[PDB]
């Protein structure tokens, strides 16, 4: 019917391997966990699994890449996007570090009962 | 051949440029490759981070 699935995880040990069992295409990053690169290396051929070693030293920007539309498993350096996503955290250690702060209390006592309760 | 040589065994933690650190080397030394040691102040460079809000542990 047309609909494909990109799936993004940083503990592949902790999904289901239902889902993971019909992946075909594979771009792994650096991983630490013994778990981690035991299961990614029953999943993946043995001659990605012989250079699979170098998965704790692999830098950043450099991927490695298996599957079926590339004709050997490889190593890829990428390059960074324009614009670049960014979250909103709210800086603990950059907000303690500024003068004492007292927050009105009468306004947030308001809006538990926004009109009667 | 009565003569006495000291080998040593290394094992790489990152490769840096320049004046900073990145972790990570991907790429390997071959034979006949000079090394030359190391100094202290590098260290205190790489553990000591320029501004960024540095939280002393010890």
């Amino acid at each position: 019917y047309g609909l494909s699935l990109m799936v993004v995880s940083q503990r592949p040990s902790e999904v289901s391997d239902t889902i993971l069992s019909q992946c075909n295409n594979f771009i792994n990053l650096r991983l630490t966990n013994i778990n981690d690169q035991n299961y990614i290396k029953n999943l993946l051929p043995d001659n990605s699994r012989s250079i699979s070693e170098i998965l704790p030293t692999l830098g950043a920007g450099e991927c490695l890449v298996v599957g079926d539309s590339t004709p050997i498993p490889s190593i890829v350096k990428l390059e960074l996007p324009n614009p670049e996503p960014r979250s909103q955290s709210i800086k603990f250690h950059k907000k303690w570090s500024e003068s004492w702060r007292t927050p009105s209390f009468e306004e947030v006592i308001m809006r538990w009962r926004k009109e009667n309760g | 051949k009565d003569e006495d040589i000291f080998i040593l065994t290394v094992q790489p933690v990152g490769i840096f440029k320049g004046e900073e650190f990145f972790q990570g080397n991907s790429m390997l030394p071959s034979p006949t490759e000079p090394v030359f040691l190391v100094e202290d102040d590098i260290l205190n460079k790489i553990f000591s981070n320029e501004k960024t809000k540095i939280f002393h542990l010890g």
